[PDB]
């Protein structure tokens, strides 16, 4: 019923400016204040600031005093956050919320923002061979390691979804190159393996690059 | 600023346990408010004013605490209370948020399935090799995941992943990506995955020789 939209995600180079929005709805937007959240993976939550928009009174966190931006719109029922002089440090997760008063326990779905000099690449497929050195006794571990894109998300499925049992995926990590890397592996029944193929689908599109391995016993 | 920790910093609890997590203040405050993010979600109002639980909150959630030390406790844990719980004071300027304590479901030790996986042709003709270590259904998270390259012990050229709780069988599984240059890579011959965790009785080690295993060369 109570609905906080944000806007979709942004990328942007350093030192550039973004703007994002939060679009209230089902409650009245003047009668609360509109605070703002900054959260980084392996960081807690950061407080900004908050805006009244009622009366466009605003508060800020010291530390992005000179960072942030909060504007508010009565007629669109709309807060917004500017983000100024981009540094990687800047990349997060964003949430709106009207904190204050209580009444209201719902925040906005978050807005994800990467700043970063890097250019839009896709990424190389390289087989997690399948041999004694990934064998057990009878079970068997292969994979696709996804390597070297930009930016997220990669999307990678095995024999075009219907391979789905034991199948992991690990969350991307953000190399010291600027370029994401992952790997995405299933274990299968060693038996298996010299019979029936195994090919992984890897998706990045904002390269539009889809590849598709097939990942084969390899002997040692 | 008021410092907010949260101890623990991640805990597992068994189902039907009784479960406390603490907020600490580096300064007197009069209330506490608590919210729970679930993974890939926003945070929402758990509990406010200490012991008000929000609206849809169910009655085994219970918060208490005064002055420099607060605290949220479920009276019986479910599986559906598996979340990051965040402490929050606006007693002093600016407002603050504790840094988490990351609830997750214990269950039995379960050792895991150690793979070692070669560079492929392909990474080396590109001019660097990726060696990928794995972990495979494993529990707890803790493990300790050593690159022996030559009985050379390797430091700051790895990177571990690890994925989240299952949500079948609740393990974790982990990638330790070793990254080479390929003129560095064949300069050595043998390369170990040494692996130590609780459900191992001894570490278990997956290692190969450059050149045990076919390539292009
Ligand atoms: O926001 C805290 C609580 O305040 C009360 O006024 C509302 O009835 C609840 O829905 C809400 O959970």
């Amino acid at each position: 019923e109570v609905q906080l939209q944000q806007s979709g995600a942004e990328l942007a180079k350093p030192g550039a400016s973004v703007k994002m929005s939060c679009k209230a709805s089902g409650y009245t937007f003047t009668s609360y204040w509109m605070h703002w959240v900054k959260q980084r993976p392996g960081q807690g939550l950061e407080w900004i600031g908050y805006i009244n928009p009622s009366t466009g009174y605003t508060e800020y966190n010291q530390k992005f005093k000179d960072k942030a931006t909060l504007t508010a719109d009565k007629s669109s029922s709309t807060a917004y956050m500017q983000l100024s002089s981009l540094t990687s440090e800047d990349s997060a997760v964003y949430y709106c919320a009207p904190l204050w008063p209580l009444g209201t326990d719902y925040w906005g779905q978050g807005t994800t923002l990467t700043v970063s000099s890097a250019s839009t690449k896709g990424p190389s497929v390289f087989p997690l061979a399948p041999s004694s050195k990934s064998t057990s006794g009878g079970t068997a571990a292969l994979g696709c390691l996804v390597k070297d894109y930009f930016p997220e998300p990669v999307t990678v499925s095995w024999n075009s979804g219907a391979l789905t049992s034991g199948v992991h995926t690990f969350p991307a990590v953000l190399q010291s190159s600027g370029l994401y890397s992952l790997s995405s592996v299933v274990t299968v029944p060693s038996s298996s393996l010299g019979t029936q193929t195994y090919i992984c689908n890897v998706n990045h599109k904002p390269s539009n690059t889809k590849v598709d391995k097939k990942v084969e016993p390899k002997s040692c | 600023d008021i410092v907010l920790t949260q101890s623990p910093a991640i805990m597992s609890a068994s189902p039907g346990e009784k479960v406390t997590m603490t907020c600490s203040a580096s300064s007197s405050v009069s209330y506490m408010h608590w919210y729970q993010q679930k993974s890939g979600t926003s945070p929402k109002r758990w509990i406010y004013d200490t012991s008000k639980l929000a609206s849809g909150v169910p009655a085994r959630f219970s918060g208490s605490g005064s002055g420099t030390s607060y605290s949220l406790t479920i009276s019986s844990m479910e599986a559906e209370d598996a979340a990051t719980y965040y402490c929050q004071q606006w007693s002093s300027n600016p407002p603050t948020f504790g840094a988490g304590t990351k609830l997750e479901l214990k269950r039995t030790v379960a050792a895991p399935s150690v793979f070692i996986f070669p560079p492929s042709d392909e990474q080396l003709k590109s001019g660097t090799a990726s060696v990928v270590c794995l972990l495979n259904n494993f529990y707890p998270r803790e493990a300790k995941v050593q690159w022996k390259v030559d009985n050379a012990l390797q430091s700051g050229n790895s990177q571990e992943s690890v994925t989240e709780q299952d949500s079948k069988d609740s393990t974790y599984s982990l990638s330790s990506t070793l990254t080479l240059s390929k003129a560095d890579y064949e300069k050595h011959k043998v390369y170990a995955c040494e692996v130590t965790h609780q459900g191992l009785r001894s570490p278990v080690t997956k290692s190969f020789n450059r050149g045990e295993c076919a390539a292009a060369h």
